[PDB]
């Protein structure tokens, strides 16, 4: 049997905020996959965002890119931030899955500008972010931003807020684009 | 090499989309707290791509 190959190799990371592991060991590399079926095999055997502990993150990044703004592939980049204050457990999991499908399916013209995505699970407010390589590349940031709104089940209430990683680096957070 | 959501959801129904990840043994030790659907005979909590695709089509 032959599986459906992906354009890129993707790595799943899990952050727990568990005191048992040292700060430098808290970001755990789970596994990598490069086929569609291997993605579903992973998806079907890992808990969805709505079932994971508070303070945890799931991050899906292209191979050899770590989920940290300070990584050389992310330093000059930024992120499209979706804040989910009043969201159901079903919509949260569906939004994370829709983001994952955009990524692995290479739904953007500026495919090479995608780095990964991160979902932060907090009781007070959940966030899904789509990280990009160059914060100053307006054409890519906007084409990605636009594709995200038209592929995701995102209404007028929840806004897409693009933030530079040089900005997150300091002290709310400064946004350079709103969609 | 690209896939729209229709293609991606269809492939979720493949038997190969239900087998355990190749790194399952390593994953049991790396992050046991995130693992689910450990019994392959029980497909009750398996992701249904057909139902998910139909759900999208109703929102359209």
């Amino acid at each position: 049997h032959m599986k459906h190959p992906l354009m890129n190799v993707w790595t799943l990371w899990y952050l727990e905020n568990d005191r048992s592991k040292s700060w430098e060991d808290m970001q755990n590399e789970i596994t990598s996959f490069d086929t569609v079926e291997d993605f579903w095999s992973l998806y079907n055997h890992i808990k969805p965002p709505s079932e994971i502990k508070l303070g945890s993150d799931y991050s899906l990044f292209k191979k050899n890119i770590r989920p940290m703004w300070e990584d050389a592939a992310n330093k000059q980049g930024g992120r499209w931030v979706i804040t989910l204050n009043k969201s159901s457990k079903t919509d949260l999991d569906n939004l994370w899955l829709d983001v994952l499908l955009c990524l692995i399916g290479e739904a953007f013209d500026h495919s090479d500008q995608i780095c990964g995505a991160v979902i932060n699970i907090r009781g007070k407010s959940n966030k899904i972010s789509i990280w990009t390589a160059d914060g100053n590349n307006e054409e890519a940031a906007l084409e990605i931003g636009h594709k995200l709104r038209d592929a995701l089940r995102l209404g007028r209430n929840n806004s897409l807020q693009y933030q530079l990683h040089k900005d997150t680096m300091v002290k709310n957070v400064k946004s350079i684009y709103t969609l | 090499v690209s896939y729209d959501i229709e293609h991606l959801l269809y492939y979720s129904m493949s038997p190969h989309s239900w087998t355990l990840p190749t790194d399952w043994q390593k994953m049991q030790e790396t992050a046991p707290s995130i693992l689910r659907n450990k019994d392959l005979q029980d497909e009750s909590q398996r992701f249904d791509g057909d139902k998910y695709l139909a759900s999208i089509k109703t929102a359209a």
